[PDB]
């Protein structure tokens, strides 16, 4: 590692000590639950986008056919 | 070969199961969503974990939020370029292309 | 579109064909050949608001005058009456359900599975003529544009 890579590595670990390191077991259980619900919600929006992508490729292909044939 | 009233009778039914296979495909995607989310966002097992392992879990969950959010941005951007070029194609293909009640109430009435 | 009107006439119960005949016979009062010229049609138009020109009135007649008489008889009158009484987004989503191999076209066999999954008992003539009505370039398949014109007027 150099120094920009050292900087990014440290500022990411600092992001965790600021959000986590001052909590007790009960205060930290509620935090993990809180963080997991964010992951669930983000994975759901990723799933919805993956399906939309599969469908666009079909619409793109059909439009590719129509231009290909109408000339 | 067959009457014009039949060929419309068949088309009305064609669109009726093409609509029932559209929304059957919907719930098949809803169940496919929960099954996928169960493997990706596994529910938490917090009982029995010590403070050391509670804190370790809270930290890797913190790093996973940032990771999944850019895994989602990368696919969000792909569907954004698709929308733009969908509009391009849909456009470049367009650039290549009395009253019953009134009439019956006037002559009769009831 | 067209043959959807011709189908609507064949579905008129004798309760409506008695309604329309009674109205048609009041239309042709004063006409010598028993049909609707511009004189009879203009009277009824004034009777409900407007006053079209003797050529705007002849355009309405020629839109349904299949025997070249310049007038409207009772059979042509029923076509007039049904013309006077889904979107591309809906039809595009349903189009994808027909195209099971997802190649962008609706070929013969994909039509038959859809037809055989409708509940009716499907005749080979039904298969034969639905593809003749749908496929207008004659290349053995219904494409998107042909599919839209093939479902025009279907609820
Ligand atoms: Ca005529
Ligand atoms: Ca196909
Ligand atoms: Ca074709």
């Amino acid at each position: 590692q150099t120094e920009l890579e050292k900087k990014k590595k440290i500022l990411a670990e600092r992001r965790k000590v600021l959000a986590i390191d001052h909590l007790n077991e009960d205060q930290l259980r509620e935090k993990a639950k809180e963080l997991w619900q964010s992951i669930y919600n983000l994975e759901a929006e990723k799933f919805d986008l993956q399906e939309k992508f599969k469908q666009q490729k079909y619409e793109i292909n059909v439009l590719r056919n129509r231009i290909n044939d109408n000339q | 070969k067959i009457s014009a009233s039949r060929k419309l009778q068949l088309k009305t039914l064609l669109l009726q199961i093409a609509k029932q296979e559209l929304e059957r495909e919907a719930e098949e995607r809803r169940g496919e969503k929960g099954r996928a989310l169960s493997t990706r966002a596994q529910p938490l097992e917090l009982a029995g974990l010590g403070f050391a392992e509670l804190q370790d879990l809270a930290r890797q969950l913190h790093a996973r939020v940032d990771k999944v959010d850019e895994e989602r941005y990368d696919i969000e951007a792909k569907v954004t370029k698709n929308i733009t070029e969908i509009a391009d194609l849909t456009q470049k293909i367009f650039d290549l292309r009395i009253s019953a009640d009134a009439m019956m109430q006037a002559l009769l009435g009831a | 579109m067209d043959d959807i009107y011709k189908a609507a006439v064949e579905q008129l119960t004798e309760e409506q064909k008695n309604e329309f005949k009674a109205a048609f016979d009041i239309f042709v009062l004063g006409a010598e050949d028993g049909s609707i010229s511009t004189k009879e049609l203009g009277k009824v138009m004034r009777m409900l608001g407007q006053n079209p020109t003797p050529e705007e009135l002849q355009e309405m007649i020629d839109e349904v005058d299949e025997d070249g008489s310049g007038t409207v008889d009772f059979d042509e009158f029923l076509v007039m009456m049904v013309r006077s009484m889904k979107s591309e987004e809906e039809l595009s989503d349903l189009f994808r359900m027909f195209d099971k191999n997802a190649d962008g076209y609706i070929d013969l066999e994909e039509l038959k599975i859809m037809l055989q999954a409708t509940g009716e008992t499907i005749t080979e003539d039904d298969i034969e003529e639905l593809m003749k009505d749908g496929d207008k370039n004659n290349d053995g398949r219904i494409d998107y544009d042909e599919f839209l014109e093939f479902m025009k007027g279907v609820e």
